[PDB]
């Protein structure tokens, strides 16, 4: 299995610096050429900028000139995205990627990404609000105010798929985000089954386990 | 930089049927196009790299094809696994510039929407904040109106919405409608309804409580 | 530096086969010696 590992990159105010390491396993890194991409929040692909195996020849864009800086270390097949003074249009899903021709064929191979967000706006956590249920019924589970995104949500630590719906979320007129996810039950499972929404926040670090009952 | 215009925005079409998108570039960039596919969550996934060229393990079903300033990639036959979000990209100058990007749907049959709402919980009131949702589940198409009625009052700005991409199974969307008021102002009215008008319904079905 | 039945495409940084191009569509301008 090939593989490239994002980590690094998280929160950071603007003005502020960040480097991102972009580990690769499975072929020759230091044969190919390895790019940069970002996606914006709902938005489309930017190329951010590439660089040749030897690093004698590093290609960025144009509007990005200052901000970022690329760089490889073949010795720990690894590339890297050095990140200076950003401004909150910088908060992206940054992918490495790597095209290459060898065996007769085109591959190409991607990172999962990692957020980058951008914003002065403080890390809070989630306040969960139940939503009463209403021949089938509807629950729900309100995680409304917090900064950054993402928050996750599950229902009996997973043992409940069936319909259920987690709505992206959407920044409020507070700067802060606001979701909600909903369920479609039997309407006489209520009175004997027992629900639970458990929103967990990496960012701010909480985890709430909300019962949901009328 | 070279604008890379790829309409349309969204498409809608059966499995097993045909697609053809289109991506004209603002100026030639010659045999040098490529196309992705990217899904909700997952990283891109590139199919054509000289405009017609296909990757490895890309299905022959995926054909692209023009030269210069029009490009299109067409899908022959359609399968569940192939709708998804689709880019153009031309590397013929630098930098590298991307399409809007078109996005695939299924279509199917219609399907009306169950319509719910939740008053807000004794928690939310504490707070000061009242937060009225209303839940449009298993619906297709998307397009779907969701009004709010404060004592016949036709509410307007004050109510946000986001909604869910296709289901795997059923490929049927949800909505959520929320409703954003004050504490003071939630206590000083009582009916607070959901107006819902959609294909699947000949009559707007309504539905509301009382504080 | 691709030999004289091959083209240099900038996305996968290397030399990619003039015959993928000739039978199928016009090729780029390189390969019209090959074809
Ligand atoms: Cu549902
Ligand atoms: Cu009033």
């Amino acid at each position: 299995e090939v593989q490239l590992v994002e980590s690094g990159g998280g929160l950071v105010q603007p003005g502020g610096s960040l480097r991102l390491s972009c580990a690769a396993s499975g072929f020759t890194f230091s044969r190919y050429w390895i790019s940069w991409v970002r996606q914006a929040p709902g938005k489309g692909l930017v190329w951010v900028g590439e660089i040749n195996p030897s690093s004698s020849t590093i290609n960025y864009a144009p509007s990005l000139k200052d901000k970022f800086t690329i760089s490889r270390d073949n010795a720990k097949n690894t590339l890297y995205l050095q990140m200076n003074s950003l401004r909150a249009e910088d908060t992206a899903v940054y992918y490495c990627a790597s095209l290459y021709y060898d065996y007769g064929d085109a591959y190409d191979y991607w990172g999962q990404g990692t957020l980058v967000t951008v914003s002065s706006a403080s890390t809070k956590g989630p306040s969960v609000f139940p939503l009463a249920p209403s021949g089938t019924a509807a629950l729900g589970c309100l995680v409304k105010d917090y900064f950054p995104e993402p928050v996750t949500v599950s229902w009996n630590s997973g043992a409940l798929t069936s319909g259920v719906h987690t709505f992206p979320a959407v920044l409020q007129s507070s700067g802060l985000y606001s979701l909600s996810s909903v369920v479609t039950v039997p309407s006489s499972s209520l009175g004997t089954q027992t629900y639970i929404c458990n929103v967990n926040h990496k960012p701010s670090n909480t985890k709430v386990d909300k019962r949901v009952e009328p | 930089e070279i604008v890379m215009t790829q309409s349309p925005a969204t498409l809608s079409v059966s499995p097993g049927e045909r697609a053809t998108l289109s991506c004209k570039a603002s100026q030639s960039v010659e045999s040098n196009v490529a196309w992705y596919q990217q899904k909700p969550g997952q990283a891109p996934r590139a199919l054509i790299y000289s405009a017609s060229l296909r990757f490895s393990g890309i299905p022959a079903r995926f054909s692209g094809s023009g030269s210069g300033t029009e490009f299109t990639l067409t899908i022959s036959s359609l399968q569940s696994e192939d709708f998804a979000v689709y880019y153009c990209q031309q590397y013929n100058n630098y930098p590298l510039t991307f399409g809007a990007g078109t996005k695939l749907e299924l279509k199917r049959t219609v399907a009306a929407p169950s319509v719910f709402i939740f008053p807000p919980s004794d928690e939310q009131l504490k707070s000061g904040t009242a937060s009225v949702v209303c839940l449009l589940n298993n619906f297709y198409p998307r397009e779907a109106k969701v009004q709010w009625k404060v004592d016949n009052a036709l509410q307007s700005g004050n109510s946000q919405e986001s909604v869910t991409e296709q289901d795997s199974k059923d490929s049927t969307y949800s909505l959520s409608s929320t409703l954003t008021l004050s504490k003071a102002d939630y206590e000083k009215h009582k009916v607070y309804a959901c107006e819902v008008t959609h294909q699947g319904l000949s009559s707007p079905v309504t539905k509301s409580f009382n504080r | 530096q691709c030999s004289a039945n091959e083209y240099f495409d900038s996305l996968l940084h290397a030399c990619i086969p003039c015959q993928l191009r000739c039978s199928s569509a016009t090729p780029p301008l390189t390969c019209a010696a090959y074809c």
